[PDB]
């Protein structure tokens, strides 16, 4: 439906893949990454049933599905699912595809390098995309966010990155790659939901815990106060309505699952948390670069609309960091949509021209190339 | 019958009675044929890496 | 009293048959159990000998 | 009876409650964990006659009774019932008043809070008792299969919980509670047995079923063939007196209900089967753990009476598993009884006497105290 | 255990401690240079288990441990740690009480000045050695390898000092130190 010669930008995930065309400054739309498969044999006549629902298609009739995600902690397994995503996504539902557009899909900057090369050969070889060009989510976290230097913080679905960036430059050493993400707090909120009386067990209420978690979840500035007081007191809880017309209520584990960053711990990972990453990020870049650092922590993907993570990012990191010295955390609205933007951004930037993979080099080299001509 | 099921429960119990004292060797004897055989395969496993190191 | 005798025997039997399971595999892990103790001897002498060929 | 102050030991499942006093090597008593009531007002002089029946009584006078089950899938919701139980176990059948003894009680990792709180504020305020202590299921489970490490399925009739645990703690990363239990082998069996000719759907009938299932019932180390056979020839079919004198048999129904664990689906669970969610529990552990959870994979509770099951258990993680690791499945006598079993063990360990609640604490901090005490 | 009043040697990388007595050609035991701890909650009651575990243990329990390494690029931090690993060292594996017998430790030439002087410190306050001597690694690769000039480029765990030794002499404005490692080549 649109008819503006750009390239396409899409940022696939373990939970979401957000996806429009690039020159815009956000996504068209979300979709979930999800194949979607009856769990059910249907016995009546005339009730519909697919074999396959894709989506947000998956995610709507996910009472009766099991709901099954191709991304696992960034890296794209199920390649197959990620087609059958890719075509309602382009095709049925942003109205525009990678046929007669160049395309650009990200990945963190140490993910298994298998995930670049089938995102670079699934839209040559499926979606016969005329270009291709695989971004490192880190790069697209910055110039969202107005930054060529910074720390990103790319908490996403799978993975938090943890990498910073000088004067476009990267800093691979100080990477601190942490297996903590949105979808592991979401497993987590289930078992302590589980502890107040609601068992949450299936995938589906899996994606009704994700919502709780989503719309009345919190980290807190000073934990322990939130803590002690809604652990003892009604006053902290907040009431969601589930899909059956029970009602449940969450106190101190409003709180502690998102506390599972700053102390991963509660989940059985050996971490330092969110907060000493992001310090060590800075830490172990040179000390010209360390101030500039400091003063540019920049916060992408989602888990970063928590109420207190802007705040408390920025209280953990300057109560450890030397004084005089300014801290910064930058978290804009376009929070969690920011590694779209930033592959808008990427795609269009008359910078970055060249760096685009042609169905050209592409057919003579094959999915090799991604490591000739991206990164 | 009037002291075939106290024949038979004695028969039942005395049996029950060795089956376990049985049962109790085989696990025994299976644990430590396991654990002889993890210590078996933990020696021949060093008799390769003895040979390796002496070939 | 049939009914105790029945359910005595059903025990009698099972558990004889049962005690003698118990017994067979006591002892066929007994015999497995040596086996695993000779065949680590063997291969513990071997050890020891490609051990000692090594050194 | 006693000559010492010997704690009175109660594992109280969603199916059956298992008594006895502490330092036992078994309970002493075995009940359900049902308080019945009559639907129908008797005619004939001398039929006893109650307005409740507890446990056993229950279970006797049942053809007009409904049968509660207090217990709902691990955790008491209804604490009247449960004092009937624990009156009649303690001071009927074990002969003994817990005024003047400790009393220990049981609940999964995960089981819902306000269970541990219950079974904490019965035993102090309405049977006096001198202390208190709730024990974890996963570690009386370990301790009456003489291990410490090792993956603890205590497949019960409410819940299956499966959690690894490795030199005596936990990995609670790792634990993947499954809402597939006995109970709903019972049900599914009734529906089986009615498409049979044979229906069940009354309390009554259901603990009919209840008695089939224990002693019909397999789950076939091959499921498919056994199916073909069953299905083609009566040399697998087995007999069953009913109540009535009718006489009921089960053919590939035998283990096509059983089958359950491994395919939930049945009964309309999500899930991948009790084989996917043990092997869950076994390859999430570390890489140093997971060589001595798959030497040592556990079994307590009921379920595991199944004649196939330790060895159908024991194939089918050997086949996820990798090669060179040992599998191997401890199905102890001690099935069914042996989280009761371990809470004898436990309730005397010198290491233990000081984890006990007393009736003072209790009473100073009220019925939460049992959230910092026990565990 | 041992019959003369020897020396000990204990050679405390950033890597693995290796210690047996002066006057050996070899170690009598390789330590790691590790305490570690668990990192989960306790389930069952009665089952022992440490607060932390010393070398060998540390490793031997090491699947619900987290490892710490108390030397860092070559330096000792963690003096708390060094104390129990020597403990351990001396008297439960090595069977040389340092009470009976003079200690000899290694170090780099430009190992900041606090390694040396805490070493120093533990062994004659915590173990009352009667004697002690922070040796430097680049006269002791030469003494180990027969020379008495050459460069000694010490590509270990923790920091490479690389420096040059003449006639028995150090040349120390030729010394180049670099912060690269083994510990970093396995990071990479
Ligand atoms: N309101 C919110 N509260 C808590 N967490 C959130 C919120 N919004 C987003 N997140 C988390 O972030 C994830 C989506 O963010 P995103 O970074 O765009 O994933 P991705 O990079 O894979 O596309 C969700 O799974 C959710 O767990
Ligand atoms: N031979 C068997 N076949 C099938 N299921 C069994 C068998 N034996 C026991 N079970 C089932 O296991 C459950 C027993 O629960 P239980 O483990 O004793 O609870 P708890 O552990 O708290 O004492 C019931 O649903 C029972 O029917």
């Amino acid at each position: 439906d649109e008819d503006e010669t750009t390239a396409l930008v899409c940022d696939n995930g373990s939970g979401l893949v957000k996806a429009g065309f690039a020159g815009d400054d956000a996504p068209r739309a979300v979709f979930p990454s999800i194949v979607g498969r009856p769990r059910h044999q249907g016995v009546m006549v005339g009730m519909g049933q697919k074999d396959s629902y894709v989506g947000d298609e998956a995610q709507s009739k996910r009472g009766i599905l099991t709901l099954k995600y191709p991304i696992e902690h960034g890296i794209i397994t199920n390649w197959d699912d990620m087609e059958k995503i890719w075509h309602h996504t382009f095709y049925n539902e942003l109205r525009v595809a990678p046929e007669e557009h160049p395309t650009l899909l990200t990945e963190a900057p140490l993910n298994p390098k298998a995930n670049r090369e089938k995102m670079t050969q699934i839209m040559f070889e499926t979606f016969n995309v005329p270009a291709m060009y695989v971004a490192i989510q880190a790069v697209l976290s910055l110039y969202a966010s107005g930054r060529t230097t910074g720390i990103v913080l790319d908490s996403g679905d799978g993975v938090t990155h943890n990498v910073p960036i000088y004067e476009g430059y990267a800093l691979p050493h100080a990477i601190m790659r942490l297996d903590l993400a949105g979808r592991d707090l979401t497993d987590y909120l289930m078992k302590i939901l589980t502890e107040r009386g609601y068992s949450f067990v299936t995938t589906a209420e899996r994606e009704i815990v994700r919502d709780i978690k989503e719309k009345l979840c919190y980290v807190a500035l000073d934990f322990e106060n939130e803590m002690a007081t809604a652990a003892s007191s009604s006053s902290l809880e907040k009431s969601y309505e589930l899909p059956d017309g029970q009602v449940i209520t969450i106190g101190n584990e409003r709180f502690r699952c998102p506390e599972t960053l700053f102390q991963p711990s509660f989940i059985g990972m050996e971490s330092a948390g969110i907060h000493e990453t992001t310090y060590n990020s800075i830490m172990k870049c040179d000390i010209d670069i360390r101030k500039d650092l400091y003063a540019n922590n920049v916060m992408s993907g989602g888990t970063t609309m928590y109420p207190g993570i802007a705040d408390r990012m920025q209280k953990e990191i300057t109560a450890l960091a030397p004084s005089t010295m300014k801290i910064k955390i930058i978290a804009p609205p376009e929070r969690k949509y920011s590694v779209w933007i930033g592959g808008s951004i990427l795609a269009s930037l008359s910078t970055f021209q060249q760096m685009w993979i042609t169905k050209q080099e592409y057919d003579e080299a094959g999915p090799s190339i991604v490591h000739r001509k991206c990164f | 019958l009037k002291l075939d099921k106290e024949n038979a429960l004695d028969r039942a119990e005395q049996a029950e009675a060795d089956k376990k004292a049985a049962e109790d060797r085989s696990k025994q004897l299976e644990d430590e044929l396991v654990s002889l055989q993890k210590k078996l395969k933990g020696t021949e496993d060093e008799l390769d890496k003895y040979s390796e190191a002496l070939k």
